[PDB]
């Protein structure tokens, strides 16, 4: 249970609240790369989409995460963007 | 046929002394009078790390503008000598005004800032710049910044004597983990390597974690050596993929033996330990013995994970049936078994506790009288008569376990550096046959004196207690132990301690001149010093070995031999003997006569396992004490 | 060491596309390429090197 | 490798030891120029320990002593002129010592080690030192006029070539094998040609005579090279690092093997060869009476006939041996052992 | 000292007979003493074969490497191909948990990798060679014995709750290992990763892709 010492747990890019600002719609792939880094998951499916997710779990409190959504048309420019902040 | 060093000198150098500067190089023209072993062998490129270590001791004493005007090496006519001067120019000392820091500080200007700092006016250092620069590439590298961009330009202020340091830092992009890859498990699961990290794949890269991750494989003993390897990942501007390198060993021992005349009859017995059994972590270890008077055995397993999370869970049997001095109706005839069953959890990186419950039985049929066990009984309730032998005592008890492990070892089988304690305690259960507690609490602690780590001064130390929680007695059959390969050198296995004293009895099953301890029949009439142990429920044991190099063995057998002196003392007495009754008898009450020991101690990792030989003189005994000097183990 | 263990693996299937739907697009670091079966298999093969 | 017996000698006189005093501790297992030297009928010697001491030529006794130290370190021969004593160390400092109270006159720090002995020609005292800068000191007090560089090898031999004066010009060796020439107005260049032969090739000092200059690499090439334009006009590859002498029109001298050789002035022909102390480390050369005098690393001295180049003469001196060179002037005989005793040979 | 083909018919005979040992100590000689000759061939190949029926698997690796160093050319080539596959693979099995039948899928794959990727060279660079019909088989079983390693890091991390190294060594099977059973029996495993990952639009379509190849 949460009294044992489980190792802090990290996963997902390390998407802050500074660096999701520099986004802007229609930019294309390589700067919003450059801006958040490489995705650390992308949808491997026919619909061209990057998924930035930040979670983490500390020793014993709950596990917090944060989910950004980047879709593309067939040229690369982003064309939708959606930034869950929790749960 | 080759030159030797016959003089090295340097000009100049007013600051410091010759003599002082040649104290510190590798390359030596004298022999110091009680050594022997300090050739004087001239290597060409011996010498490059000698100047470079010039070149930080200058720069260690706030020579900013220490610089090598040339160095000349010249040979004599003859071929048999080579002179090296050294020229120098020293200038002034230098102290530093303050650091500044530019750059991209990635948004830690405060750690940066306090990595830093330095109190004013002290005297330049290249240790202290070159200090900074790790400790900031290492901090960058915590937040996930594998490869920071440092770089350290100090600034002479010369009109004042004084240096203005300035040091340029750029983090670059954070690094996410990939893919960690294992090379080298050729037999433990992939999952048993991967358990221990701490670096989770698909997470931003962390320099601690990572390290982290090598400390623990280590720590956990199933391998030789480990090598980690963040090697970037091709194609990709922020990806690496972590590589461990390991490399396997054997992890157990496998004793088996046969009787001979030495023994009462040709017959088996077996000692069995492993500890990463088919290579899924799990520990076993097994023993067993059929002897004509004796087929003791025991088991047990543990599994370090039974969750990922980390609780440790384990349990131990044993079962013991053991006559005298016959097989189908002896003295002293006692049969016993027990089940120990072990829950386990981390409560933090090093400190483990425990748990369990433990259930032993015990049976004792024609007891040889003496005081202890009859003062224990006399605590049960039980009234056995001293002068017959004709009676048996049973037991059914149950008992809570529970302990606690502290372990920082830098490597698990020839350890180095750090200590490890272990605090073992168990309680009896209420409603059981017996009423005790018991505790015993183990340090072994080992540092180094040399910074190669082959000199290592180990403080090992044992200790005991244990008393009735009722009126009762803590129960004799469970009693505390020394001497042996394990506590003391030199005593025999179990023989440290309070010795049995028995009572005149008349003496069941009897034979006309068979030897004999304390019998009416052979005419004893008289309460007994004996030399047959009993052992004693408190005890306290503490070693000093003096690790020291193998000295004539070469690099093959460095990390499997290892060698060491040692300084042993221990005691083992009963808190509760009543030493009014017994005026002619040695006073156990007082812990006072402290058993010592010494010896060399000699560790082979042979390929069928652990190898210990040892030789030693106790030269302090007491009377009663048995001890043979050389004593081996596996 | 040497067992026939490797004539027990399964036999290969690719996996479909659902409607609507294209998988990841395959590695050619494992392929596998088809030829005449008329060769011999498992112990039955003549492991020894080629005579002259 | 095996080193060659001493020979058998059957002695035509019976050279004497005059008088000998022990001075400091030696050199011992040490290597430099270090050797006495006598003026005006008073001996001059030096010890590495710092003792500098003035001995009476004939009856040996102390006239003063004095210590200059700590590893004094006191090297590069004992050179006397105009009442003062000059004296190198293999540390910077060349002390410069009044021969009649003994008191230091002045003291100079030259650049790098002062192994060379000093040599001191119209008020103008020369140094040659291990890292190259050639120094010049006055007489007068001291302070330097001029310093030239003479390019170091990275593996060179514990020696110096000490410069030898002539028209104005000075000759010096050099540890890369190039002789050169400098005058001593302000140190300008004059010529400078190579001598070695495709390693160490180490330079001793030189010698002229009649104009034509004379060089020895350590391997390589002997050759005498014109004063006024330093063309090489003959050569012969007997390369040593021992003085060699000049006189008449022949050349004694001790190859690199302890072969000792006699050649003639022009052309370099070989008169004579003796090799029976090969391999046997043999001090420079010194005439003395019409015969050569040359010490060994086995306390022998060696005489040998001019006209032949056979052994006149052989007798133990020392135990410990000659590395100095030995000194013959105004009829005397002078040589000090590695170990700290000057003897006087007669 | 005999000449050389009649050692070499003692030699060939002991071999034969399955002497491995001492028929390895008869072939050593040869090469030894006639390096360069007319048999130099045949009794090389013997000598990989000897090492190969013998443990010395990775002497038979560096022998091997020392023969195809020196023959490009050469019409028993893809022999010398097979049994770097074959010594490839044999390093991969163990005597005692073999016998005891557990699997050794999820212990160190780089030597099955690298027998996969040899293997694959043969096929590819002989497809008509004798041998080619166990290569295509040995292959088969090797892709699966790479996946099951793949797959079981993908487990290990579902069961410590590391999602996103599951959803991408799920995907990278899916990229490399599509068709082996192991990527079946994987699927869930990303579709579980996906959606504690509260990622719905994912576990949707890997839904999708687990119900269309049930």
């Amino acid at each position: 249970e949460r009294v044992v010492y489980r190792p802090d747990i990290n996963q997902g890019n390390y998407l802050t609240a500074n660096d999701v600002s520099k986004i802007r719609v229609g930019m294309t792939q390589q700067q919003v790369a450059y801006a958040l880094g490489t995705p650390l998951m992308s949808d491997p499916f026919g619909t061209n989409t990057w998924f930035y997710v930040f979670r983490q779990q500390p020793g014993h409190e709950g596990v917090t995460q944060q989910t950004l959504t980047l879709t593309f048309n067939s040229s690369g420019v982003l064309t939708n963007i959606d930034n869950k902040p929790a749960l | 046929v080759s030159a030797e060093i016959q003089q090295i000198n340097i000009v100049g150098n007013h600051a410091f002394t010759t003599d002082e500067l040649i104290s510190h190089f590798q390359l030596r023209d004298e022999v110091p009078w009680w050594n022997v072993v300090g050739d004087r062998k001239y290597q060409k490129q011996k010498l490059a790390g000698d100047l470079e270590t010039l070149r930080s001791y200058y720069l260690d004493r706030g020579y900013a503008r220490f610089n090598i005007d040339s160095t000349q090496v010249s040979l004599t006519p003859d071929k048999k000598g080579i002179y090296v001067t050294v020229n120098i120019t020293e200038g002034d000392q230098y102290k530093l005004s303050g650091v500044e820091v530019s750059g991209n500080l990635a948004g830690h200007s405060a750690e940066i800032e306090q990595l830093t700092k330095i109190e004013p006016g002290e005297l330049y250092n290249g240790t202290k710049v070159t200090k900074m620069e790790d400790d900031i590439k290492k901090l960058l590298g915590r937040y996930g910044y594998a490869y920071p961009r440092v770089q350290s330009m100090p600034e002479i202020n010369d009109a004042d004597k004084t240096v203005k340091l300035r040091v340029n830092v750029d983090a670059g992009n954070r690094f996410y983990v990939r893919k960690i890859r294992f090379e080298g498990n050729d037999t433990s699961k992939d999952a048993v390597l991967r358990r221990e990290m701490r670096q989770m794949e698909g997470a931003w890269l962390g320099s601690d974690l990572v390290d982290q991750g090598k400390e623990r494989l280590n720590r956990l003993g199933f391998f030789e050596t480990v090598d980690t390897d963040t090697q970037r990942v091709p194609g990709s501007p922020d990806q690496v993929d972590v590589v461990y390198k390991v490399k396997e060993r054997n992890t157990g021992s496998f004793n088996f033996g046969i009787g001979y005349g030495t023994e009462s009859g040709v017959s088996f017995q077996a000692g069995v330990q492993q500890d990463n059994w088919l290579g899924t972590g799990y520990a076993v270890g097994i023993n067993g013995t059929k002897n004509d008077y004796q087929t003791y055995a025991e088991l047990s397993v543990t599994n370090p994970y039974f969750t990922v999370d980390g609780v440790s869970l384990g349990g131990r049997l044993f079962y013991n049936d053991f006559q005298a001095d016959d097989a189908d109706l002896s003295d002293y005839t006692n049969k016993s078994y027990g089940t120990d069953v072990t829950l386990g959890f981390p409560i933090n990186e090093y400190n483990s506790l425990r748990a369990g419950l433990g259930y032993v039985h015990n049976s004792l049929s024609n007891m040889q009288p003496q005081v202890a066990m009859w003062r224990y009984l006399y605590s049960m309730g039980e009234h056995p008569s001293t002068s017959d032998q004709d009676n048996s005592f049973k037991t059914d008890d149950f008992t809570f376990n529970y302990g606690w492990t502290y372990n920082k070892l830098d490597r698990g089988y020839f350890p180095t550096d750090g200590s490890r304690v272990n605090l073992t305690g168990k309680v009896t259960i209420p409603g059981s046959d017996n009423e005790y507690y018991k505790v015993t609490l183990d340090t072994a602690t080992y540092v180094p004196i040399d910074d190669d780590h082959k000199w290592v001064v180990l403080g090992r130390t044992r200790w005991g207690y244990g008393d009735g929680l009722g009126g009762k007695e803590m129960p004799f059959y469970e009693n505390f132990y020394a001497g042996g390969s394990s506590t003391v050198r030199g005593f025999q296995s179990n023989t440290i301690g309070p010795k049995a004293v028995y009572f005149p009895h008349q003496a069941s099953n009897y034979d006309p001149d068979y030897d004999y301890e304390c019998a009416t029949q052979d005419g004893a009439k008289d309460l007994c010093k004996s030399d047959d142990a009993v052992g004693g429920n408190a005890m306290a044991v503490a070693s000093l070995e003096f690790i020291t190099p193998t000295p004539f063995i070469s690099d093959k057998y460095a990390n499997s031999v290892r060698t060491s002196f040692f300084w042993d003392m221990g005691t083992v007495w009963d808190t509760n003997w009543d030493s009014s009754q017994y005026s002619g008898y040695p006073d156990y009450s007082d812990p006072s006569n402290i058993r010592m020991s010494a010896g060399i101690a000699l560790q082979w990792m042979s390929p069928l396992g652990p190898l210990v030989f040892s030789y030693a003189q106790p030269f302090k005994k007491y009377d009663g004490d048995k001890a043979e000097q050389f004593q081996f183990n596996i | 060491s040497g067992d026939e263990a490797y004539l027990e693996a399964a036999p290969l299937a690719e996996l479909h596309a659902p409607a609507g739907m294209i998988l990841p697009v395959t590695s050619g670091d494992y392929a596998i390429p088809v030829t005449n079966g008329s060769g011999a298999v498992g112990k039955a093969l003549d492991i020894r090197p080629p005579a002259q | 490798v095996k080193m060659s017996p001493l020979p058998t000698v059957e002695n035509q006189f019976t050279p004497t030891t005059a008088w000998s005093t022990s001075v400091g501790s030696g050199i011992g297992n040490f290597y430099s120029n270090l050797h006495p030297a006598l003026a005006d009928n008073v001996v001059y010697a030096a010890d590495r320990a710092g003792l500098v001491k003035a001995l009476n030529a004939d009856d040996g006794k102390e006239i003063w002593s004095v210590s200059l130290a700590e590893p004094a370190l006191l090297s590069g021969g004992v050179t006397v002129s105009g009442g003062h004593v000059y004296i190198g160390s293999e540390k910077a400092q060349v002390y410069a010592l009044n021969t009649s109270d003994g008191t230091v006159a002045w003291q100079t720090k030259v650049a790098g080690e002062a192994l060379s002995r000093p040599v001191v020609s119209d008020g103008l005292v020369l140094i040659h030192t291990s890292n190259g800068q050639l120094q010049a000191l006055n007489e007068a007090d001291g302070a330097v006029k001029w310093t030239v560089n003479l390019d170091m090898p990275s593996l060179s031999l514990r020696g110096e070539s000490a410069p030898t004066t002539a028209f104005g010009a000075a000759v010096v060796g050099g540890d890369n094998g190039r002789v050169s020439a400098v005058l001593m107005e302000q140190g300008q260049m004059i010529w400078q040609q190579r001598i070695s032969q495709a390693l160490s090739d180490v330079d001793t000092t030189p010698v002229v005579v009649n104009g034509v200059v004379f060089a020895l690499a350590y391997n390589g090439n002997l050759t005498a090279l014109d004063l006024r334009s330093g063309q090489i006009m003959w050569k012969r590859e007997l390369g040593s690092v021992n003085d060699f002498i000049v006189d008449g029109n022949r050349i004694y001298l001790v190859d690199q093997n302890d072969r000792v050789m006699a050649l003639t002035i022009d052309g370099g022909v070989t008169l004579w060869t003796q090799s029976d102390l090969l391999h046997r480390l043999l001090t420079s050369p010194v005439l003395y009476n019409g015969n050569l005098v040359v010490g060994d690393s086995e306390g022998y001295l060696h005489w040998i006939n001019v006209e032949d180049g056979r052994f006149v003469a052989q007798q133990k001196v020392d135990s410990s041996g000659f590395q100095t060179e030995p000194v013959a002037a105004d009829g005397k005989l002078l040589i000090q052992a590695k170990d700290g005793t000057v003897y006087s040979i007669t | 000292d005999n000449p050389p083909n009649e050692i070499y018919a003692t030699a060939q005979q002991k071999l034969q007979d399955g002497n491995w040992r001492q028929a390895i100590t008869q072939l050593e000689a040869l090469d030894n003493r006639y390096p360069f000759g007319p048999y130099s061939q045949q009794v090389q190949l013997d000598l990989i074969y000897a090492y190969y029926k013998n443990a010395d698997l990775p002497l038979a690796q560096a022998a091997i490497d020392r023969f195809i160093r020196l023959n490009p050319t050469h019409p028993n080539i893809d022999y010398v191909m097979y049994m770097r596959g074959l010594t490839n693979m044999a390093l991969d099995d163990s005597a005692l948990q073999g016998f005891f039948g557990v699997d050794r899928s999820d212990r160190d794959p780089q030597h099955a990798r690298a027998a996969f990727s040899d293997f694959s060279k043969l096929v590819r660079g002989y497809p008509n060679s004798q041998y080619t019909t166990d290569a295509t088989k040995r292959l088969v079983f090797l892709k699966d014995r790479l996946a099951k390693y793949e797959y079981s890091v993908a487990e290990y991390y579902t069961e410590r709750g590391a999602w996103v190294a599951v959803v991408n060594r799920v995907e990278g099977m899916l990229r490399d290992y599509p068709d082996t059973q192991a990527t079946r029996d994987a699927l869930p495993l990303m579709e579980n990763a996906y959606r504690q990952m509260q990622m719905n639009a994912q576990a949707e379509k890997v839904a999708k892709i687990i119900a269309a190849n049930s």
